[PDB]
């Protein structure tokens, strides 16, 4: 149903392709690609997370930083920060605006993420601790709308 | 749907091997080349039996849940990032040893579970069998051949 | 209980239950006194009230009225070439095994599992004796557990032709309080527990009987000293089995402690005069190095 | 069917096979990251094998059989070449550097260099082909590497037997190990670099004092100085094992000498304050113990 | 032997003692000397031993030697099992020393390979030396099995006497002079045992902690005996009587470890007085007293004078106290009796102890205590001091002690070792004469102190995980500041000196005056000196303390959310009031004492309210307002719920009117905006107090349920002003410090300015403010201490932090800590340590009446 409604609103459905041999680096790469497509390519993506997709707690910390803040400072830092800034100025001039300071570009990037990235969670049983952590987090709970389809 | 077999002793894995002969290809979710061997076995209709069902990687999800992208003559399925073709002659079984180990809820939901375990009620059944064998052997004898000859 | 609760009435059930609570510290309830309705239960309560516990516990064994099978009876009835008889470190069923072999089908072979030498010799004699058909024993197998999980685990499993081989029987000695053995290998073989406890006088005589096989290496006084040591070791080994009263914990004194004691005795006999006064130190040493070396509690020391 | 779609990508991948090459200190150039290419080779071989259970490949096979016959020999050379790489890189840090270690072992290095030249030839010729698969067309590559790893194993076996028999001659070397034993065999011409390892292979002494010609004695990790009766002479016609064993005996001899001197001194009624200033602690300790036990034996 | 009753007793006692005989009858000199014990003989080999510290001769040591020789006469291996600290390995070493052998020890499982062990075993079988396995029980099943097999091969070849034996699948010869020994530490179940194969090749010997009397008498005989027997008896009786009367405390340790420590402390004190009982008394009063509580200090004094009374007046009584006074008058603290007592205890312990521990309630002045004592030691001797304060649990064990990388095996310094080479490796400046002090502020746990147990030992040498042992000089002292000792080991306590802060150091007014003077100095950079003099005179006239006493007493009769004890709140009061006074000090001032005083008193009352009851329900704040109005002067201006001072902008006016609200109007498209807020009667109030607390530069904690306006109020109070720029971080169940660091690099820019060797300011010029939402959610270590909170504490108290990768200090510039959280009673919330909330102001924000909504 999430996929159906996202296809109705014209959203690019993004389901993480994870497995047992999946590293936090691959999760970071998928989040990076989704964010860069929603900002630098204006894709308007819908990210569907499931309870079996959170292998470790660091994944949940990444998601918290993605919801509470509209960006993930850990993904883009150092050299990747500079590359992202360059491509960001590229796209910003493409859209017909020049931003003066270094913070204005990142503010526009943050707004674009906030307005193009839609996250939908698909947890199964809240009685499970790994699933209870999904609701216990303040970021996910307060920034998401809760829907119940238990039985 | 896919079947899941739970026998402590893996007698059943050899039974399946015997039914399928050389087409039988044995894998396990733990081994290294698994990720790739499966991608090969699915492309050429090899009956696969995954040895350790306790551990399970969701990249096989799109295969367990019947999700496929249709074309003119080929039917593909996404595994990891590679879209591999489905044969049709392909079969898939999952096998586990210990009921102690818990499989993810998604798998247990999408898969048909079967217990090939010998419990304490099997005693209650087989002692009846033996008791009727050694008490009234003639009727126990004709029991089997009744259904057989039916 | 499983049998009588279902068969007999519920009065019987509650009566034997309150009696078993009496034998435990659960409660001391009033029993049901029905004359000639149940005289076996009245007999049990007569056992319980006179404060004699061992007979009361044996009452449940005498209420199944079965001829309890001896180790020999089970070996005779059992048709398997693999036996494991565990036993507490107090005793070892080795000599029982000797007497069970000599009485019928003598072919007795003992194998210590010590050095790599011993293990190679053992794995040779195993594959040779299963073909020849003689009784083989593997002493205190636990000490080479790492070798069992690699060799014996394969060997016994593969040897479904040992049942095909000649009439032969392999034994293995374990220790209940010790390293764990693999459950499958333990289930394949037959299992026993050697619980034959010798008396104090019997242990004294069994220790004194093996000492005159040495011939005559020491003087005449050394004989008296060896007698004293035999009695002492028998007494300590008897006190070892009472672990609440007597000794605080359960300690184990092997024949090696006896050996060290006797060696110290021969040494002090050679070095000191034939006067009987050195006794003073004989105690000290023996009470703090030979035997007392293992004790860590002041009470038992 | 899909057989063609797979064979196309396989050939595409293998006509793009590149090896990361970087040259170390001396002329040879090492190859980096073996596991990627080797694992890809094995994966494609297993895929080609699994292609045999299909039904739409009988006539489409011969090509795949030629591909299999090529890749099997590719992996054949893969294993031996990587083994040669590893064993040569290991023996290099042992023989390719020191002059003294090759002076002690002239034969094994005479063979090592003869192998290294041919290995340079092979490696450069294989890298300049610009296709990792085409290497299997280079003549005498599998046999070259087979006998090269055989020679490396033989060199390493000679080395290991030499080292273990050297240890067996002077057993203290068992305490040190390979690297420090090699350093000792190498600095034998200097004789003064050895002191640093006696602290390990003796535990008691720290260093050894020299006259450059003789050995006046040693000094311990504590600070006490022990002087030997017979200072052992050092010449170039001397092995480490040799003078080390002679010293191992002479130290116990000197301990006994100082012990007997101290005991004979104190037995003649000399104060301990005089003996402390000249005798080591161990000699005077044992002497005091002996005289004490004797005097108390008579006092009893 | 003299005191023996009969000759039989003498010969009995003599057969036990080792007897070093000599054979004047035969040749083979190296085989001439032998030793007799209990009837058995052992040949003396002439391996050089040096001068290693000899164990003190006790009867238990002789019994251990007897068991070893009884085992060796039959060619049986030696083995003891016993608790850690009995020195069983030391017993093996000493037994090998007496017989002239250098026993090689095998520290097993300490990253110990099996190939090296096999090499050592072949070498020791060939040489004929003695091998000892230290704590043989710690091994992996594989390694333990293989080593047991080989050890049994050896002992079997010995018992039988075979010339060559086969072990490791290797036919090697055997020297009959070889011997094996095994020390077994108790595990979790109890006393471990040998594998079943060795139990028939070794002789297990039990070990008990020797009775303290004998070892005490022997050690006293060593140090200088005067009255060894009587002194040992009195010390043992005194320690037993202390354990008898003193209260049952967790950190109290009067066992044999404590008395060995007392004797090791007596050793350097003998150089000061002499080998008398007075030295024993002084050692006891240096070690035991600082560790005891007020209730037990008098017990100690009483029992001491009861068993033995020695002196009345101590040495170094006049100079040290005056130096401490001169250091404190400059630091800003007062010289009470408790502060003076604990400073003197610390000074009398730093002499002997190289490792010190300071335990007490959060913010007990411990910090001030040791800082002042070090500052005064700088004056007494003239030796400078080099201090490194490291928050223990902030960094991991890899960044602190040292991290070796997996692949390249690159051994990297870390922090603790990177500051130890500045004293050992390169002493280019003045380090041989200075005093190096390394303080540990955060909670200490066993996992961290075990890596440096070799430094707390008598070794005084830091063992690297691989490669080196770095010696520490006597100038290098280690201190441990914390609040609890629930996790540490009594062994770790008995290796260091312990200082127990029973209660708070001084009273309230002294700290208040200290804070006032510090605030005066903080304002002295701005405004003029004459103004400062006028302000100090006015403040001296203003309050005395008699009014504040009852207010502070009544503050305890209130409900405080996110509880902080009254003492630690003082720093939050003074500073805010001082700032307010300065802001009203110039440009808009009056000259009427009645009115001028009214303004000062009203500002002070506002600051007092928000400091004491700022964390209360708000419904209780309105009652504390009247309490303040009560215990203050009756003619001074009272305080109202929404009191406010009004003054004209360009002209000089004076009045006080309250509750003035502007009108806001927004169209339809402005309904939902991340930066939209409707000012209410409590919006501008909360914003004003928040802005004044931020102007005070102090840390801020906003406690309350979600959506109560914490986020909203904090955001819209600073998005309006240009002085501060906000960066928002949202904590979760497990947030690292690196998460904060990464969220900061975007808005921060490192600079290397000479004022602070490495500075980490904001990328622009104006102030930066970090908002850490849900600050009490991050989880703690398995010992119960959260590292991110300790990192924020280091940021707020130390104003800096240690680089996690590069290993050096960085001072932060113009960065303030603000953080929101929920009450700790809610599920999922973690209680925070007071040591962090001490430096912060707590403001409670609830839901507005259900009517303002």
């Amino acid at each position: 149903l999430t996929r159906f409604v996202a296809w109705l609103n014209g959203l690019k459905i993004v389901q993480p392709k994870i497995h047992r041999h999946s590293n936090l680096s691959d999760f970071d790469m998928i989040l990076k690609k989704a964010i860069s497509d929603c900002s630098l390519k204006e894709s308007r993506t819908c990210l569907i997370i499931d309870e079996s997709n959170i292998l470790e707690t660091a994944f949940l910390e990444r998601m918290n930083t993605l919801l509470a803040n509209a960006d993930i400072p850990d993904l883009f830092q150092g050299e990747e920060y500079d590359k992202l800034l360059n491509n960001l100025r590229n796209k910003t001039r493409s859209l017909g605006l020049l931003l003066d300071t270094e913070q204005e570009l990142y503010d526009w990037f943050v707004g674009e993420i906030a307005k193009n990235l839609h996250v939908v969670f698909t947890i199964c049983d809240p009685t499970n601790n790994k699933s209870s952590a999904m609701i216990s987090s303040p970021a996910l709970f307060n920034r998401c709308i809760i829907n119940w389809m238990g039985d | 749907a896919v079947p899941f077999l739970l026998d402590p002793s893996s007698h059943m894995i050899t039974v399946i091997s015997n039914y399928y002969g050389n087409k039988t290809v044995l894998l396990s979710f733990l081994e290294e080349g698994f990720v790739k061997r499966l991608e090969n076995a699915i492309r050429f209709g090899s009956v696969v039996i995954i040895q350790d069902g306790e551990f399970f990687d969701p990249i096989i999800s799109r295969l367990i849940s019947r999700e496929f992208n249709h074309a003119g003559n080929r039917v593909t399925v996404e595994i990891g990032d590679h879209e591999v073709d489905v044969s049709g002659d392909f079969k898939l079984f999952i096998h586990s040893c210990d009921p102690s180990g818990d499989i993810p809820i998604f798998l247990r939901s999408r898969v048909r579970l079967v217990h090939f375990v010998t419990n304490k009620e099997s005693i209650e059944t087989r002692i009846f069998d033996i008791t009727l064998t050694e008490e009234n052997a003639e009727m126990q004898r004709k029991r089997e051949d009744l259904i057989k000859l039916n | 209980c499983l049998y009588k609760f279902d068969i007999e009435s519920e009065q019987y059930k509650e009566a034997v239950l309150t009696m078993i609570g009496v034998l435990s510290e659960s409660s001391d309830g009033v029993p049901k006194l029905t004359v000639d309705t149940n005289d076996d239960l009245r007999y049990l309560w007569d056992y319980v009230t006179t404060k004699s516990y061992i007979s009361a516990l044996n009452w449940f064994k005498n209420e199944f009225f079965v001829d309890e099978w001896n180790i020999a009876d089970v070996v005779a009835n059992s048709e398997n070439n693999y036996f494991t008889m565990a036993s507490e470190r107090d005793v070892d069923g080795t000599f029982k095994l000797i007497e069970l072999a000599k009485a019928s089908k003598e072919s007795l072979k003992i194998i210590p599992l010590g050095s790599i030498e011993n293990l190679n010799y053992a794995q040779e004699e195993i594959s040779k004796s299963k073909i020849e058909g003689g009784w083989i024993l593997l002493q205190n197998i636990q000490m080479s557990l790492s070798w069992v999980k690699t060799y014996l685990h394969k060997h016994v499993e593969e040897t479904k032709a040992a049942e095909e081989h000649e009439k032969f029987k392999m034994f293995m000695t374990c220790h209940l309080t010790g390293d764990k053995l693999p459950a499958p290998l333990l289930q394949r073989t037959d299992r026993v527990v050697y619980e034959d406890i010798p008396g104090i006088l019997d242990t004294v005589k069994d220790l004194w009987g093996s000492q005159f096989f040495t011939g005559k290496i020491s003087g005449v006084w050394s004989v008296y000293c060896t007698f004293l040591l035999s009695w002492f070791h028998a007494l300590i080994t008897a006190r070892t089995r009472l672990v609440p009263h007597g000794f605080s914990k359960k300690y184990y004194f092997n024949d090696c402690d006896f050996q060290f004691a006797s060696v110290y005795l021969e040494n002090v006999l050679a070095t000191n005069s034939t006067n009987n006064i050195p006794w003073a130190q004989v105690r000290d040493h023996i009470a703090t190095i030979v035997y007392g070396g293992k004790i860590d509690e002041e009470k038992d020391l | 069917f899909v057989i063609e779609k797979s064979l196309n990508r396989i050939k595409k991948f293998w006509k793009e096979a590149q090896y990361e090459v970087i040259e170390h200190s001396s002329g040879l150039k090492l190859v980096r990251e073996w596991d990627v290419l080797e694992q890809a080779c094995k994966e494609d071989l297993e895929e080609l094998v699994s292609m045999k259970a299909s039904n739409y490949y009988k006539i489409f096979e011969q090509d795949c059989l030629d591909l299999e016959s090529k890749l099997t020999k590719l992996s054949e050379i893969q294993v031996n070449w990587v083994e040669v790489q590893f064993y040569w890189l290991d023996l290099y840090g042992i023989l390719g550097e020191n002059l003294d270690i090759q002076n002690f072992l002239p034969l094994e290095t005479s063979k090592f260099k003869s192998l290294t030249s041919e290995y340079k030839m092979i490696t450069t010729r294989a890298f300049q082909l610009d296709t990792t698969i085409e290497v299997i067309h280079i003549p005498n590559f599998d046999t070259t590497l087979k006998l090269t790893i055989d020679s490396l194993k033989m060199i390493k076996s000679s080395l290991s037997t030499f080292l273990e028999r050297q240890r067996r001659q002077f057993p203290r070397f068992y305490f040190l190990g390979n690297d420090d034993l090699l350093k000792i065999i190498g600095s034998g011409k200097h004789h003064d670099q050895v002191s640093k390892f006696m602290k390990k292979m003796f535990g008691s002494i720290e260093s050894i004092i020299f006259l450059e010609d003789f050995i006046t004695g040693v000094r311990s990790v504590e600070g006490e100085v022990l002087n030997l009766n017979e200072k052992i002479e050092l010449k170039d016609s001397i092995q480490a094992q040799e003078w080390l064993n002679i010293l191992d005996t002479e130290i116990k001899l000197s301990v006994f000498t100082q012990f007997r001197d101290c005991l004979g001194q104190l037995k003649d009624g000399t104060d301990i304050e005089v003996v402390v200033s000249k005798y080591i602690f161990q000699a005077i300790l044992l002497s005091a113990q002996v005289m004490w036990t004797e005097l108390v034996e008579k006092c009893l | 032997l003299k005191n023996c009753s009969t000759k039989e007793e003498a010969r009995l006692l003599w057969a036990k003692v080792q007897k070093f005989y000599q054979k004047n009858d035969t040749l083979d000199d190296l085989n001439s000397v032998f030793i007799s014990q209990s009837g058995y003989l052992l040949q003396y080999k002439f391996e050089y031993i040096g001068i290693p510290e000899r164990l003190i001769y006790t009867p238990l040591l002789l019994i251990g030697f007897a068991t070893l020789t009884d085992s060796l006469h039959q060619k049986y291996g030696g083995c003891f099992f016993g608790p850690a600290g009995t020195g069983k390995t030391e017993t093996v070493k000493a037994f090998g020393q007496n017989l002239g052998r250098v026993v090689v020890v095998f520290n097993c499982d300490d990253s110990f390979d099996y190939q090296v062990l096999s090499r050592l075993l072949v070498g020791i079988t060939q040489i004929g030396a003695w091998g000892c396995f230290d704590q043989f029980n710690r091994l992996d099943e594989k390694v333990l099995s293989a080593v047991s097999a080989n050890i049994q091969q050896i002992q079997n070849g010995l018992q039988v006497g075979k010339s060559h034996i086969t072990l490791l699948e290797e036919e090697t010869p055997l020297s009959p002079h070889t011997a094996v020994f095994i020390t077994l530490n108790p595990g979790y179940n109890g006393r471990s045992e040998l594998p079943e194969n060795l139990k028939k090749s070794f002789r297990e010997f039990s070990m008990k902690s020797p009775q303290s009397g004998t070892i005490a008498e022997m050690i006293l005989q060593i140090m200088g005996f005067e009255d060894s027997k009587s002194l040992a008896s009195k010390i043992v009786h005194f320690l037993e009587l202390l354990s008898s009367k003193c209260s049952s405390m967790n950190h109290y340790h009067f066992g044999l470890r404590t008395l060995k420590g007392v004797l090791r402390n007596c050793s350097p004190l003998i150089s000061e007085f002499g080998e008398g009982e007075k030295t024993v008394v002084e050692s006891l009063k240096r070690v035991i007293l600082p560790s005891l509580g007020d209730t037990d200090e008098l017990v100690f004094k009483d029992e001491l004078s009861k068993i033995f009374d020695s002196a009345g007046t101590p040495l170094n009584s006049k100079a040290i106290v005056q130096c401490l006074k001169d250091a404190g008058q400059r630091s800003g603290f007062s010289m009470s009796e408790e502060f003076l007592k604990k400073c003197m205890q610390f000074y009398y312990m730093q002499k002997t102890q190289q490792a010190l521990i300071l335990v007490g309630k959060a913010g007990c002045g411990k910090t001030a205590t040791w800082k002042t004592v070090i500052d005064a030691m700088a004056i007494f001797d003239g030796h400078a001091n080099v201090v490194y304060v490291i928050d223990t649990k902030v960094l991991t064990k890899e960044s602190l002690y040292g991290s070796m990388l997996k692949a390249t095996l690159e051994w990297r310094d870390g922090l603790f070792t990177s500051i130890l080479r500045r004293v050992n490796d390169d002493i280019t400046g003045t380090f041989k004469n200075s005093r190096i002090w390394v303080v540990f502020d955060s909670d200490l746990d066993p996992e961290y102190v075990e890596a440096m147990n070799s430094v707390l030992d008598d070794n005084k040498i830091l063992t690297l995980p691989n490669g080196e042992r770095l010696p520490i000089p006597p100038n290098f002292r280690i201190l441990f500041e914390t609040d609890n000792l629930d996790h540490t080991t009594p062994a770790t306590i008995t290796r260091c000196g312990l200082l127990w802060f029973s209660t708070d150091v001084c009273s309230i007014s002294s700290k208040i005056d200290h804070l006032l003077n510090k605030s005066y100095e903080a304002l002295d950079n701005k405004l003029s000196m004459f103004e400062l003099d006028k302000l100090k005179d006015l403040i001296s006239d203003s309050f005395d303390m008699a009014s504040l006493t009852n207010i502070f007493t009544c503050s305890n009769d209130l409900v405080h959310i996110l509880g902080v004890r009254t003492f630690n709140k003082l720093e939050t009061a003074v500073q805010l009031a001082v700032h307010l006074i300065s802001s009203y000090r110039q440009w808009f001032q009056n000259l009427d004492d009645k009115s001028l005083k009214d303004v000062i008193t009203l500002l002070i009352k506002r600051s007092l309210l928000y400091a004491l009851a700022g964390d209360s329900t708000g419904e209780s704040q309105r009652a504390f307002i009247q309490t303040i109005n009560t215990y203050f002067g009756h003619d001074s201006q009272e305080l109202s719920d929404y009191s406010t001072i009004v003054i004209a902008n360009d002209k000089l006016s004076f009045s006080s009117f309250c509750s003035e609200i502007p009108s806001v109007s927004l169209e339809a498209h402005e309904v939902m905006r991340p930066d939209i807020v409707i000012p209410t009667i409590d919006t501008i109030k909360h914003e004003k107090i928040f802005y004044d607390l931020l102007n005070s530069k102090r840390g801020i904690i906003l406690c309350g349920p979600p959506g109560s306006g914490k986020t909203m109020i904090m955001n819209n109070a600073l998005r309006n002003s240009s002085l501060y720029d906000v960066v928002g971080i949202n904590f979760s169940k497990d947030t690292t410090t690196e998460h904060i660091l990464s969220a900061l690099h975007r808005h921060t820019n490192y600079v290397t300015t000479s004022k602070g060797l490495t500075l980490l300011p904001k990328s622009d010029i104006k102030n930066l403010v970090l908002f850490c939402d849900e600050i009490n959610l991050p989880k703690l270590d398995k010992y119960g201490s959260q590292n991110v909170v300790l990192f924020l504490r280091q940021l707020m108290e130390k104003q800096g932090f240690w680089k996690t990768p590069e290993n050096k200090w960085v001072t932060i510039e113009r960065i303030h800590i603000v953080g929101a959280c929920n009450p700790p009673t809610d599920p999922g919330r973690i209680p925070m340590s007071e040591r962090f909330t001490r430096h912060a102001a707590i403001l409670y924000l609830g839901y507005p009446s259900g009517k303002s909504l």
